[PDB]
């Protein structure tokens, strides 16, 4: 069936849905299997992760909504998760393919975003040397940690996706 | 790598006392530490996993607690089978890490060692080494002096010495000094003597042997 | 039952290399992360490696003291771990544990251990030689008497009393490392004085890594 060129910010929309249904194969993985996604001392895990989210002060809600500071959270946030999903290519086999997905389209989506920018000024990059020792003290950990640290981070990925949808759809 | 300090290093205390033992980690480990007891001989056992969680069969006087950096191990009630060796790790991120150990030993009273000296055999003279042997049985505490005298001359650097682990009956140590001399030394000489110091007793104990007399 | 069983100890000369194995029965080996600890004599625990299952990639993780020296490795169709040693100090002379790591990262099962001797000495069976005193003491309600087990190497000896039949009153020192790299330890037990001349003592020694075996009566 033929239809007519996207825009870009229809583009933008069907990437992030298909992160996001790439996410959600991903938890279902981890939640079927050891510790079945049980939540209780997930703080634990959490000590160590810096997981970007939304905030009213950023100006991504409908309340105070700021087309050009939402922007440039949702791309900071974005470039801050990458190490994230990085960490998270080790964790899936048996869904590699699925993890690669998720990781290659945000890198997809990341560049659709800073098109739409223009400028970068306001963007903070994550600094490489933190993000290598981050990644090593992660997978440093024992199974029970790295468990809570993936579900940590599919369900915080997913949370600032979502709010990162409905703020674009107003853009 | 995280570092962890264990505190104290030895400790010794009576049966039905309390005892603590604590853990530092050098950075946030949450909750994964764990306690084990370490008997003579025998591989280490789990007593608390993840802080706080007693391992199966460990009687409830056993108690881990705390989170982050500081961890205590609290023991209520020293049974005899309680006295040992007690380890923390550090399980959190590898490389693991165990604490340095805490020696815990049985406080008893004072008991002075009964004094043995032995010459060597006319076996091992024929091979021409010569060991005088110096048994302290069943003392305590463990700290004792021993010195070796030969014809009266204090010896100095041809000695060795060895105590066993406390008693798991009566809690004493007891210590064995040997001291090495070659068979031309050892027959150059008549009088030799073990001079034993220990808080049970009032004055120094001198045990001897003649060699011409064996 | 889990059982681990530990193989390949043993005596290496300084800078020498030793592969330890371990085999694991009664639990799925593939699922677990295993460890490895080992124990100076006489000293505390050290940690010394970690090596990860197939979902972890078979990911390795090393004590930092242990400078690169080691290598552990597994192979799943055979149930087995393995720790490579190389350029061995004579530091590294342990006992060395095979471990079953927890899913929540502590050690679970042991193995029993096996001792790894590092030393330029070679494998050397005892001289026993008896501990008795130069006469009989006439005042004294307790005797003394033992065996000088000396120069064997390397660890460990055993030592019974009358075949396993004296056990009260029997100590048996722990070795001392003497400065030709030999072993030396005594074993001594203590006796009524009135038993003395009624009843034969006779200390059995034992030192497996050079096969010999001495029954030494001793006569006071």
């Amino acid at each position: 069936p033929h239809r007519q060129p996207l825009t870009s910010s229809e583009r933008i929309d069907k990437q992030i849905r298909y992160i996001l249904d790439g996410i959600s194969a991903l938890r279902k993985e981890t939640c079927n299997k050891s510790n079945m996604c049980e939540s209780s001392k997930e703080a634990l895990a959490e000590n160590n992760l810096n997981l970007p989210k939304m905030a009213e002060k950023d100006g991504c809600f409908q309340s105070g909504f700021n087309e050009e500071t939402c922007l440039v959270k949702i791309i900071t946030g974005l470039l801050e998760f990458e190490v994230y999903l990085e960490y998270l290519q080790n964790r899936f086999e048996s869904s590699e393919e699925q993890a690669r997905a998720v990781q290659m389209s945000t890198k997809v989506l990341i560049q659709f975003l800073q098109k739409k920018a223009k400028n970068l000024d306001a963007i903070t990059t994550p600094d490489p040397t933190t993000n290598a020792s981050l990644l090593t003290k992660l997978q440093a950990q024992n199974q029970w940690l790295q468990d809570m640290t993936t579900h940590l981070i599919l369900r915080s990925f997913k949370e600032f996706l979502q709010s990162s949808l409905r703020a674009l759809r107003q853009m | 790598d995280i570092q962890m300090t264990q505190s104290p290093s030895s400790l010794s205390a009576s049966v039905g006392d309390r005892v603590t033992i604590t853990c530092q980690a050098s950075q946030d480990i949450g909750i994964s530490l764990s306690w084990y007891q370490q008997k003579p001989g025998k591989a280490p056992k789990l007593l608390i996993y993840n802080a706080n969680n007693l391992a199966d069969g460990v009687p409830s006087r056993f108690s881990g607690s705390g989170s982050g950096t500081d961890f205590t191990l609290t023991i209520s009630s020293l049974q005899p089978e309680d006295f040992a060796t007690y380890y923390c790790l550090q399980h959190n991120s590898a490389p693991y890490t165990f604490g340095q150990g805490t020696k815990l030993e049985i406080k008893r009273t004072v008991a002075a060692p009964s004094v043995f000296i032995f010459p060597p055999s006319d076996e091992q003279l024929k091979s021409g080494t010569a060991s005088v042997v110096c048994l302290l049985n069943n003392f305590y505490p463990r700290e004792a002096k021993v010195q070796w005298k030969v014809d009266n001359a204090l010896q100095s650097g041809n000695s060795q010495e060895s105590v066993t682990e406390q008693d798991s009956k009566d809690s004493t140590y007891s210590l064995s000094s040997t001291l090495t001399l070659s068979k031309a030394d050892y027959e150059k000489h008549k009088v030799y003597a073990c001079e034993v110091t220990h808080q049970g007793l009032s004055s120094p104990v001198t045990k001897s042997f003649n060699r011409g007399e064996c | 039952e889990v059982q681990l069983v530990e193989s390949g100890g043993g005596l290496v000369q300084p800078g020498g290399s030793l592969r330890l194995s371990c085999a694991a029965s009664g639990f799925n080996f593939n699922d677990y992360f295993m460890n490895w600890v080992r124990q100076a004599p006489g000293k505390g625990l050290e940690w010394v490696a970690q090596m990860r299952n197939k979902n972890y990639q078979y990911g390795t993780y090393y004590a930092e003291s242990l400078e690169g020296r080691f290598t552990i490795s597994r192979d799943d169709s055979k149930n087995s771990l393995y720790l490579q040693m190389n350029s061995l100090k004579t530091e590294d002379t342990a006992v060395y544990y095979c471990a079953r790591e927890s899913y929540y990262g502590f050690t679970s099962y042991w193995g029993q251990g096996t001792l790894v001797t590092v030393s330029s000495a070679s494998t050397k069976g005892p001289s026993v030689f008896p501990l008795a005193p130069c006469s009989r003491s006439t005042s004294e309600s307790t005797a003394a008497l033992g065996c000088l087990v000396k120069d064997y190497f390397p660890e460990p000896v055993t030592v019974s009393w009358n075949s396993g039949a004296l056990t009260s009153g029997v100590h048996t020192f722990p070795a001392v490392l003497q400065s030709s790299g030999l072993y030396s330890l005594s074993s001594v037990v203590t006796v009524p004085s009135s038993s003395l001349g009624t009843k034969t003592y006779t200390c059995n020694v034992d030192h497996k890594p050079s096969n010999t075996k001495v029954d030494k009566r001793v006569e006071s």
